[PDB]
């Protein structure tokens, strides 16, 4: 198996449009994800709330849908609860709360795109391990 | 494998399921039972095999598991390595269809959910079907050991823990 | 006014607030006003367990026991509605708080009796026409006593109710029937009873204090054995407020 | 119950256990040190000391 | 005759759908729009005599009522099982990943 | 475990009957019932064919 262009092709939006990430974008995505997110989302779960994971289907059923680049980038700008009802930037890292979550200050739009791509691609490689927790280690 | 060969040869010659299984000699079924596996004992588990699982009295017959849709289900057998082993049922292709869950809150495969049933062919229970989840689970628990037998556990005050044979 | 550092490790944190001897006043009840208990506290001082009758089938007595789980016993920060009823009686409806404590007491001979000391879902009522809470007011009611262990609890061979094995796996081929009471866990839910006897009232602040006595079942270890009958005695405190 | 020395301890006033029971059927009594356990222990210790003196 | 009540309950609709009277709250993540807001209101306002009765929760928005209506095909009710709802287990049932 | 109570025996005529007690000497002892004056009224017979005092 190889990290092919096809593996790296993920939904851009909810309207059927895709983007093919480069190998360098995937590595940047891994790196930045480790830097800003993995402290809580190591392996795709959520340590401070294990009920919600980063599996693609789960992201698909979030409101608004997050199983795409646009959704995730927006989440990284303006995070909501799973139903969209309240905005949670104050207790969750975001550009909007880059003041209280200082690791978010140097993150650029390109970085957010890379992170989103890691989140969507990783389950395509790792399967059930992603968001699986210890059961699947 | 030999039991299945004989049963298939029986069905092929036109026998009913019940007839096919009743023709299986009890001795052969008894060899297909892990309690007779010499690798299941304990160094300080003293005495005859009978002191453990008991004096075998009779074959109950072959337990056949089925779900609410009527697909035949198969209990995963306990390998000799495991002193204890979970209860897992798969279809003929090995896809999981039912189990005895540990944590229940997120169970999707309980016998109750899947309406698992058991029917017996041959032996003392030939022709009988049980649908109440407690009993079906009990027979599944015994089915991990393979063919299921009736034991006298009273005569020797058998303690229920497998012992090895003179071979071991 | 005492701080955490003044209280920590002294034992005082397990004590309910007290009122001094001059507090024999009366707290007026306006039957048009809605009321709450902002804090109800119960501090047990004695645990009594009914000895199991020899077989003489006379009156089995409640005997003293020794507390072994230390000062971890009080119920506190309990709050709830205090309804004024049409007959002028008051009913306390427990809503929430730290309304339970696991407690182990030890009987003569060594037997340990775990129990869930609780006032969960307490409904306690006074006598009618209580136009004021005075040192003559009493509250009587019942509460829920859920299983001392909740459904996830696993016994030492891994058997449980909502989790765990459903058999004695160390005895793979023992006959199940004799072990059924142990293999099959059950979740108890029974009733308890409590009396609150007001001994002190500060009419101005809305604080009342007194003695209590409650009766409830102890732990049945998820159905493996018969529970014991327990009587709990101690002091209590409540602050009444318009709300 | 086939108790043999117990009746001799009881006979002279040792009636309670550290565990809280008494042979008269009382509960929550404190017998002090001289419970059945205490008598047994004293005898054991005495036994040991006599052993050392014998050695001497 | 002794019965494991959770296992027994799994053979009811509890084992097939989200039981508004018993199921742990994390189960509402399965379907769009239910978690955490509606989930919280539903658990808070249990038990319910019928599934549709969930629509009578006070304070609901029209949007919320509509979501509930779209997800009723996913709800059930059975008798409250004390073992499943005491201890606050409906909010945290000791299960994480 | 518990006392069963005092057993009082009566015949069809209603006279109170009294079981003859086993003396310490006897490992086994017959069952003999007499009236208050020691006259034999009932027993558990060994030979039945000429039994005249059976409980029946
Ligand atoms: C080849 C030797 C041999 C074998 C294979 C068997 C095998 C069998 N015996 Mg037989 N047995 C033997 C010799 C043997 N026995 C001898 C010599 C006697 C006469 C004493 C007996 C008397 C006997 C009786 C009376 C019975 C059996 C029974 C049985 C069976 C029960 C086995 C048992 O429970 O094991 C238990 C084995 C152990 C618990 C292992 C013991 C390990 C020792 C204690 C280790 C010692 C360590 C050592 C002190 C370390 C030193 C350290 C130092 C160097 C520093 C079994 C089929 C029983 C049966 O069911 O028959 C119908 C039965 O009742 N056996
Ligand atoms: C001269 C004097 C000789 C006196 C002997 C001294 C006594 C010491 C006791 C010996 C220790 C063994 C006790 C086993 C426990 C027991 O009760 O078993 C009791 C068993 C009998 O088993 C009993 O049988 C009953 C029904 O018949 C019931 O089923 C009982 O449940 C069952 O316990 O006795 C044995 O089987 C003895 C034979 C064991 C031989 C097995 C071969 C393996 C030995 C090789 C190990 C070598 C290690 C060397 C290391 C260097
Ligand atoms: C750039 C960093 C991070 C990103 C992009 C990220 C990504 C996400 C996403 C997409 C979700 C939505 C889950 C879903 O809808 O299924 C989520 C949920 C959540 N994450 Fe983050 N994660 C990051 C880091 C963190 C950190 C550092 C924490 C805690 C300190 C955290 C805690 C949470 C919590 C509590 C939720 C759920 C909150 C709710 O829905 O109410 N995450 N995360
Ligand atoms: C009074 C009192 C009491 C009594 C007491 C008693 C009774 C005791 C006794 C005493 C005794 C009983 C003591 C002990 C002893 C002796 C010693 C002190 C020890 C010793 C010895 C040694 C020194 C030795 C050494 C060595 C050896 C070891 C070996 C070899 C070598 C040699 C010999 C060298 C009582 C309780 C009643 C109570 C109150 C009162
Ligand atoms: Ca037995
Ligand atoms: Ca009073
Ligand atoms: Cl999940």
């Amino acid at each position: 198996a190889e990290l092919t262009p096809e593996v790296l092709t993920v939904p851009l939006n909810s309207e059927g449009k895709t983007i093919t990430l480069t190998e360098k974008q995937y590595l940047e995505g891994k790196r930045l994800f480790q830097y800003a997110c993995a402290s809580c989302h190591v392996g795709g779960i959520t340590k401070t709330n294990p009920s919600l994971d980063l599996r693609t289907e789960t992201l698909a059923l979030a409101t608004p849908p997050r199983d795409n680049i646009e959704g995730l980038v927006d989440y990284m700008k303006n995070p909501t609860t799973y139903d969209g009802e309240q905005e949670i930037a104050e207790v969750h890292p975001s550009l909007r709360s880059a003041d209280i979550f200082p690791k978010m200050r140097n993150l650029t739009e390109k970085d957010l795109v890379a992170i989103a791509g890691h989140i969507l691609v990783e389950p395509k490689i790792l399967g059930d391990k992603w968001g699986g927790g210890k059961v699947y280690y | 494998q030999e039991i299945n060969r004989r049963v298939q040869a029986s069905l092929a010659s036109g026998a009913t399921l019940e007839e096919a299984w009743s023709a299986i000699p009890e001795k052969l079924a008894f060899y297909d039972y892990i309690g007779n596996n010499p690798a299941k004992g304990g160094l300080f588990r003293t005495g005859p095999m009978n002191k453990g699982d008991g004096i075998a009295q009779a074959w109950k017959g072959h337990a056949v598991f089925r779900n609410k849709e009527g697909e035949e289900l198969f209990v995963r057998r306990m390998p000799a390595f495991f002193e204890s082993f979970p209860v897992i049922l798969t279809d003929k292709n090995g896809v999981v269809k039912a189990d005895i869950p540990f944590r229940r809150a997120e169970s999707k495969y309980s016998f109750e959910q899947q309406g698992v049933t058991v029917s017996f062919y041959g032996g003392e229970l030939n022709g009988q079907t049980f649908t109440d989840p407690p009993t079906v689970k009990s027979y599944a628990r015994k089915a991990i050991f393979g063919e299921i037998f009736e034991f006298d556990t009273e005569t020797l005050n058998s303690d229920g823990i497998f012992r090895t044979s003179p071979r071991g | 006014t005492l701080t955490y550092d003044d209280i920590v490790g002294t034992g005082l944190a397990n004590k309910c607030p007290t009122l001094d001897d001059t507090a024999r006043g009366a707290y007026p009840i306006d039957s048009s006003q809605t009321y709450r208990i902002a804090r109800l506290c119960l501090q047990p001082t004695t645990f009594l367990v009914k000895e199991e009758p020899k077989n003489k089938r006379q009156e089995a007595e409640f005997v003293p026991t020794k507390l072994v789980t230390r000062e971890t016993t009080s119920l506190d920060q309990i709050q709830g509605e205090l309804k004024v009823n049409s007959d002028g009686s008051l009913t306390f409806v427990e809503e929430d708080g730290i309304d339970f404590q696991p407690v182990t007491v030890q009987m003569a001979g060594g037997e340990r009796i775990p129990l869930l000391f609780t006032v969960k879902n307490l409904v306690a009522s006074t006598q009618p026409n209580v136009t004021s809470i005075t040192t003559s007011t009493d509250f009587k009611g019942e509460f829920n006593v859920p299983s001392y262990r909740t459904a996830n609890f696993l016994d030492p061979k891994g058997r449980g109710l909502a989790s765990g094995y459903d058999s004695a796996i160390a005895l793979p081929q023992a006959k199940e029937e004799e072990l059924a009471r142990a293999n099959v866990k059950r979740f108890s839910l029974t009733k308890g009873q409590i009396s609150l006897n007001v001994a002190k009232v500060d009419g101005r602040t809305g604080e009342i204090a007194g003695t209590f006595e409650s009766e409830q079942l102890s732990d049945d270890d998820m159905g493996a054995h018969e529970p014991h009958e327990v009587k709990i005695q101690g002091v209590f405190y409540a602050s009444i407020e318009p709300a | 119950q086939g108790m043999f020395v117990l009746p001799f301890m009881a006979r002279l006033g040792v009636t309670g256990s550290w565990s809280g029971w008494s042979i008269t059927g009382e509960t929550g009594i404190d017998p002090g040190f001289w419970s059945f356990e205490g008598v047994a222990l004293a005898h054991i210790v005495l036994s040991g000391l006599l052993f050392l003196a014998a050695c001497w | 005759e002794l019965v494991n009540v959770v296992d027994e309950k799994l053979g009811t609709a509890y084992g097939e759908k989200i039981d508004l009277n018993n199921t742990n709250i994390a189960a509402f993540i399965q379907y769009r729009g239910l978690y955490p807001t509606l989930a919280k209101l539903i658990v808070k306002n249990a038990p319910y005599e019928s599934v549709e009765d969930v629509l009578n929760i006070p304070g609901l928005t029209e949007r919320q009522k509509q979501i509930l209506r779209e997800n009723l095909e996913h709800f059930t009710v059975t008798e409250v099982e004390t073992a499943l709802v005491e201890g606050g287990d409906r909010y945290n049932n000791g299960l994480y990943k």
